[PDB]
């Protein structure tokens, strides 16, 4: 729907934890460290119609 | 899970390797789901 472009603050940095911490219960990569999140981070938005 | 939501894509850095990994956001519950996490990837 819209799209835009955000910063990287502490709210970007939480949905880098919760990515890592999900994909560890489901751990095809072995285990991993979060370490950080860098830019672009994109978001969309939708709205009632698909 | 309702078109009344987000969706978020990331690079994350995770074990000095770089990911990406879209998320979903329900406006009502705050229902966060991870969606796809593959990686590594080229950096941007």
């Amino acid at each position: 729907g819209e799209w835009e472009i955000i910063d990287i603050g502490p709210f970007t940095q939480n949905l880098g934890k919760f990515a890592v911490d999900e994909e560890n219960k489901i751990g095809q990569y072995g285990r991993l460290t979060f370490n950080k999140v860098i830019r672009p981070c994109m978001k969309k938005t939708i709205y009632e119609n698909e | 899970r309702e078109i009344k939501g987000y969706e978020y894509q990331l690079y994350v850095y995770a074990s000095d390797k770089l990911f990406r990994a879209d998320i979903s956001e329900d406006y009502k519950t705050r229902g966060r789901k991870l969606l796809r996490f593959n990686g590594p990837v080229p950096p941007p």
